């Protein structure tokens, strides 16, 4: 049984399919040493963390508050540092991951399925198939995501300039 | 305005347990309940 | 100056430590018996 | 079996349900550590202490004994400012109350051996509670209250640190930080 | 004299019992006989010397 | 019946004044019913003196009440009025009466029969009689939401525009 | 120790006259005391009992 | 020299609170002719 | 089964230490080891004293 992603290399024997996105696509083969839970946990964080940076990067691009001075996304991160807020958002982001730690135990024992917080309240997701599509589209939004924050890091490193304003004009080293 | 039983004075509120009448100048009136805490001799 | 004390910080630990050290010995004064004997000491523990 | 303030959690053990102000949030897993007569003995003394911490933070800044040395509406200055041998008299009376009302039982080994309620220190003038169901309501409140109290006492005390002014004197003169 | 021991000096509020955080009994007081406060104390700094970190990889 | 999609709380189940089945977000289910009705009551009927009495102070004034509160109204009018002692006063007195009041809430709690938002106000016998109060009732909490939202518009018209509900309403 | 003496550098009689009177009614208190009381538990542990 | 001195007074008060507790502590009863 | 205190107090007042503490060995202890090592270094590096 050969993946179905990449025809020439059998599908990893962790991988049976159940999962949302398992496309077979492991070269590497990570899911054959460590835990597929605990991998998709921290495939599902990494991706929601860069799809909250991305949307970040674009509205911070187009609106910044007026409160705070006006500058590029990156270069804020110096500023934060300096300031104070930067310091105020990772200490909640431990203060959650504290409690994440305790949920990543519990994913261990197995009595909590990977990157399923529970969180969900509007009720969009509660019918099953519903269900199944918003995870495939939120892992696949979260690959993209993924590979899209740093794409505009990059970007911005090279070109010393935002997103939207090198689609303004698209200058070319 | 709706049937029960209330005091004399306040006909929104009860007459109180202790303030059976036997005291003069009961009205019924003891809307705390200090009767109920206290002694009605003290 | 009271026991030789001129800043309040030291009054800190000079009560302090007799208190936890109190705690320690009311738990156990509190498994004790706690009744009246007639004796010259109380051979009970 | 998933706890109910923590849906992704499972339930502590020890938190059944029956203590009132149980949701199942213990995700550190205290419970399963120590005594939970205890735990909520600790919690019930810290929500009262605050509970009159908060509202002596709300009045002494609008209304003072007339004493010397008893003008000061910030707090954490106010500390200083009254002489320290009434702080400590209050040290010792509290001290003497702790005393009294735990029978001489202050080791964890020896405060519920001789059998009593967590939080139970035989204080209810009005005779309140004696209806098991006011009862419970009465525990959730004064649980609730205790937390919020908790967290207000530290916001209170952390903002006269910082921004130097007493509470709603501040939100009235609304400084923001530098 | 009065105590207020009548049967009807009972407490109100507005919260109705399916609301979340009310027990099942008054005062319910658990027996313990589990570890002991040293161990405890062990647990506590067990959640600084091995965290549950470093076992998920 | 409100919203055909959801579903009453089941303690919306009729027999009650009002009762529509509108709870969507679960108010009743972790709240007593009398507490409810006895506050929508409580509100409803603050709510309405208040409107009709701002109606009546953007339309005449008291005499000799200009020459000491001036041109203000709404919250100026109050912010002169707590200096004053207007204010404090009305604290005094209506919260004596809410004395009253939370022992009324009370005992209805505790069971003693009366019925929310019931004080047992009711000169000259009005309406005291037959279906007339149950249609009494039905119009009084219909209105006490009406001029609950009404009060909100006008303390809001004066919060924006900064003029009362007489002159708001005709000078658009 | 030197410089300041305990109670032996009492150098005024007012002082001297005051804290007699202090003790005067301390003793004459712990005197009611000792009439109408009995000694606690921590103290029926702590000493002996006895004339010697 | 306000550190020394506050450390020395808790190292003093602790010490001497454990010799008072200590003698506090049912002392006479320590002797093998108890019970 | 005993409290910690009362542990405390049975090792303090132990007749199984190879040296007896005791209740006047936690005074004496201490204070006999802060005088030796003050000694000791006194007497070996000290400078000289103003008498
Ligand atoms: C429980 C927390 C707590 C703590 C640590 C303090 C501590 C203090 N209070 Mg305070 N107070 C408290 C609660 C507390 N209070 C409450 C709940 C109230 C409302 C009744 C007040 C009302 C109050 C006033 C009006 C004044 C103080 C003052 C003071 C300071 C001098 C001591 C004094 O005379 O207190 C007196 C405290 C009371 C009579 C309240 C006791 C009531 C219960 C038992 C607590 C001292 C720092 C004085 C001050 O501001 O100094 C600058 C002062 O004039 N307190
Ligand atoms: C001065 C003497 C004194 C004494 C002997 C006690 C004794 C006690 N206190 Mg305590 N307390 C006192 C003064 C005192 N209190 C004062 C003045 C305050 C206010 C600052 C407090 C605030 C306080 C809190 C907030 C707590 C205690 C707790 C305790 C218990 C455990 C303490 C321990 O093991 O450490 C014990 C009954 C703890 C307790 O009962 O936990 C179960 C607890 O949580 N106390
Ligand atoms: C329930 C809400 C409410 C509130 C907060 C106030 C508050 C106020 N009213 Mg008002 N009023 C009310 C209801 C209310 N009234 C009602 C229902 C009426 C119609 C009878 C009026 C008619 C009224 C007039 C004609 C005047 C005020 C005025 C005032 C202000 C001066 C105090 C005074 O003399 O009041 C008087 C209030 C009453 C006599 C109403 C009491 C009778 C009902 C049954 C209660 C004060 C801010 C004065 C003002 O605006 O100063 C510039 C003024 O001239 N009020
Ligand atoms: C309850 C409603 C009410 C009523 C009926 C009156 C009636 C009166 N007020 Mg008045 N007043 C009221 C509320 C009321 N006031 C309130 C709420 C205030 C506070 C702002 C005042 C402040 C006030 C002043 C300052 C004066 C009056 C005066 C007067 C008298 C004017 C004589 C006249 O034109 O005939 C009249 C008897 C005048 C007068 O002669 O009275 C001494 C006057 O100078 N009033
Ligand atoms: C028009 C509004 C309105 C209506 C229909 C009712 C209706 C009722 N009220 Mg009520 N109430 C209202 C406003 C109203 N209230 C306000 C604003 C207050 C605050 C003062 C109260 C305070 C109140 C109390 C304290 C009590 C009631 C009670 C009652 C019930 C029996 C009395 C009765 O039939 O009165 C009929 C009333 C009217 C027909 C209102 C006449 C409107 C006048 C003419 C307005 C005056 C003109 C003005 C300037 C505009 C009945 C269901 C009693 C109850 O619960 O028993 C069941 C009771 O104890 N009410
Ligand atoms: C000659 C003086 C004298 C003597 C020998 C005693 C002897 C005693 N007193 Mg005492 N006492 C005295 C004067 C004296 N008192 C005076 C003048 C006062 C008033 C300040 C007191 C107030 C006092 C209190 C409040 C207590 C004692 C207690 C005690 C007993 C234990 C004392 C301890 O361990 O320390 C012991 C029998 C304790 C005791 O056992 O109470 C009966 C205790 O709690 N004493
Ligand atoms: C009672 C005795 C039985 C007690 C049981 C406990 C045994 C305790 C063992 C004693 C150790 C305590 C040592 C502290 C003594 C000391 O020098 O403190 C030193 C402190 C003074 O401390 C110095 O004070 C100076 C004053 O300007 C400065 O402040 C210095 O900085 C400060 O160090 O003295 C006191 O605290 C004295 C307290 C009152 C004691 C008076 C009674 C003593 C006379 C009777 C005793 C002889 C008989
Ligand atoms: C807290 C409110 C609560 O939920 O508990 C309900 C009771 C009130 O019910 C009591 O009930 C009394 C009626 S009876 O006891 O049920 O007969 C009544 O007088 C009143 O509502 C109240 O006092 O708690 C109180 O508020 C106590 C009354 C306050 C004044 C006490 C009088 C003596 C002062 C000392
Ligand atoms: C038990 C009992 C009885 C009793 C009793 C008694 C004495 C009951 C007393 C109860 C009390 C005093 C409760 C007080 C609670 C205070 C709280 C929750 C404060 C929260 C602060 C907050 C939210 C805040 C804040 C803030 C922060 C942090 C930042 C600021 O910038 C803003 C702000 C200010 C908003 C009686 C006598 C009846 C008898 C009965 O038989 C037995
Ligand atoms: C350090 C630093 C910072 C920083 C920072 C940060 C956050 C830097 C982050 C950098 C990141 C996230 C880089 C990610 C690169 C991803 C790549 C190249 C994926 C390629 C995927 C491919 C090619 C897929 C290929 C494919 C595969 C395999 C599967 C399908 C086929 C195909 C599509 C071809 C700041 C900004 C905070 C400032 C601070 O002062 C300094
Ligand atoms: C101010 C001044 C100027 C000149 C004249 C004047 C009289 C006025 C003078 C003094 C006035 C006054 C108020 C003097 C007061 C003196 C006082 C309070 C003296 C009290 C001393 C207390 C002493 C020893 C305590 C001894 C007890 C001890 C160790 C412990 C006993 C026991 C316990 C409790 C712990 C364990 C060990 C043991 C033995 C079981």
């Amino acid at each position: 049984d050969f993946s179905a992603a990449v025809p020439f290399l059998k599908r990893p024997s962790n991988l049976d399919g159940t999962l949302a996105g398992d496309v077979g696509f492991d070269p590497l083969g990570f899911s054959d040493v460590f835990d597929l839970r605990v991998l998709r946990e921290a495939e599902l964080k990494h991706g929601r963390f860069a799809m909250l940076a991305v949307l970040g990067f674009l509205v911070q691009e187009v609106y910044t508050f007026p409160f705070f001075p006006k500058m590029a996304p990156v270069d804020a991160h110096d500023y934060f540092v300096t300031q104070g807020g930067g310091s105020q958002i990772i200490f909640w982001i431990s203060f959650v991951e504290i409690f994440g730690v305790v949920a990543l135990f519990e994913l261990i024992q197995g009595k909590r399925d990977a990157g399923d917080f529970a969180f969900d309240p509007l009720g969009l997701g509660k019918d099953e198939a519903t269900l199944a599509r918003y995870k495939v589209a939120e892992i696949k939004h979260a690959r993209l995501a993924m590979i899209a924050i740093g794409g505009f890091i990059h970007q911005f490193w090279v070109t010393k300039q935002t997103v939207l304003e090198q689609l303004g004009n698209f200058q070319s080293l | 305005v709706f049937p029960g039983q209330f005091s004399d004075s306040v006909p929104f509120l009860k007459q109180p347990t202790n303030l059976d009448g036997s005291y003069v100048g009961d009205v019924g009136f003891d809307p705390l309940g200090f009767s109920d805490v206290f002694d009605i001799r003290v | 100056e009271a026991l030789g004390i001129d800043d309040t910080r030291l009054i800190v630990p000079v009560i302090l430590i007799p208190v936890i050290t109190f705690i320690l010995y009311a738990g156990f004064a509190s498994e004790q018996d706690n009744e009246d004997f007639f004796d010259t000491y109380d051979q009970r523990r | 079996d998933r706890s109910y303030a923590m849906p992704f959690l499972s339930r502590p053990p020890a938190l059944d349900g029956s203590m009132a102000g149980d949701v199942g949030f213990d995700p550190l897993g205290f419970s399963n550590y120590f005594d939970l007569k205890w735990l909520r003995e600790a919690e019930l003394k810290h929500g009262r202490v605050c509970m009159l911490g908060c509202l002596g933070f709300l009045v002494q800044e609008q209304a003072n004994l007339p004493l010397p040395g008893f003008d000061n509406k910030l707090a954490t200055e106010a500390f200083f400012s009254v002489p320290a041998g009434g702080l400590w008299q209050i040290f010792f009376s509290l001290g003497a109350i702790e005393i009294i009302t735990n029978k001489g039982k202050l080791t964890p080994g020896s405060m519920f051996t001789g059998g009593r309620a967590p939080g139970d220190l035989d204080f209810d003038p009005l005779n309140l509670s004696v209806d098991e169901t006011a009862l419970r309501r009465f525990e959730l409140a004064e649980l609730k209250h205790a937390r919020l109290a908790m967290i207000g006492l530290g916001g209170m005390l952390h903002q006269m640190l910082l921004t130097k002014q007493a509470p709603i004197e501040q939100l009235t003169n609304f400084k923001s930080l530098a | 004299a009065a105590g207020a021991d009548t049967a009807e000096w009972v407490g109100v509020s507005q919260v109705t019992e399916d609301a979340p955080g009310i027990g099942l009994y008054g005062k319910y007081a658990p027996e313990y006989d589990g570890p002991t406060f040293r161990e405890g104390l062990e647990y506590v700094l067990s959640f600084a010397w091995k965290p549950p970190i470093l076992i998920a990889w | 019946q409100a919203i055909p999609g959801s579903e009453p709380p089941p303690a919306l189940d009729g027999t009650w004044v009002g009762d529509v089945g509108f709870d969507p977000l679960g108010f009743s289910r972790v709240i007593d019913m009398r507490w409810l009705r006895e506050a929508e009551l409580k509100h409803g009927r603050v709510c309405m003196l208040a409107a009709t009495g701002m109606i009546v102070q953007d339309i005449a004034l008291f005499p000799g009440v200009t020459k000491t509160f001036g041109p203000a109204k709404i919250t100026a009018l109050h912010d002169v009025a707590v200096k004053q002692g207007s204010m404090q006063q009305l604290l005094v007195w209506l919260g004596f009466l809410e004395i009253f009041g939370f022992v009324a809430i009370v005992q209805m709690l505790q069971g003693s029969g009366r019925q929310p938002g019931d004080f047992g106000f009711d000169p000259l016998n009005c309406g005291a009689n037959t279906d007339t109060l149950a249609r009494r009732q039905l119009v009084e909490l219909k209105n006490g939401r009406l001029a609950m939202i009404a009060t909100g518009g006008m303390i809001h018209h004066f919060f924006l525009t900064g003029k009362g509900p007489i002159e708001f309403i005709t000078t658009l | 120790w030197g410089g300041d003496g305990w109670i032996v550098s009492v150098n005024n009689m007012e002082d001297l006259v005051g804290g007699h009177i202090w003790i005067g009614i301390i003793c004459i208190v712990g005197g009611f005391w000792h009439i109408f009381t009995k000694p606690f538990a921590w103290a029926r542990r702590a000493y002996v009992w006895s004339g010697e | 020299m306000f550190t020394l001195k506050i450390v020395v007074y808790t190292t003093v008060t602790f010490f001497v609170s454990l010799f008072t507790f200590g003698f506090l502590s049912n002392d006479a009863s320590r002797n093998p002719n108890r019970k | 089964s005993a409290s910690a205190w009362e542990r405390f107090c049975s090792w303090i007042t132990s007749t199984d230490n190879r040296l007896y503490i005791g209740w006047f060995g936690v005074l004496m202890i201490p204070t006999l080891l802060t005088a030796t090592t003050v000694y000791i270094i006194a007497f070996v590096a000290a400078p000289p004293v103003d008498i």
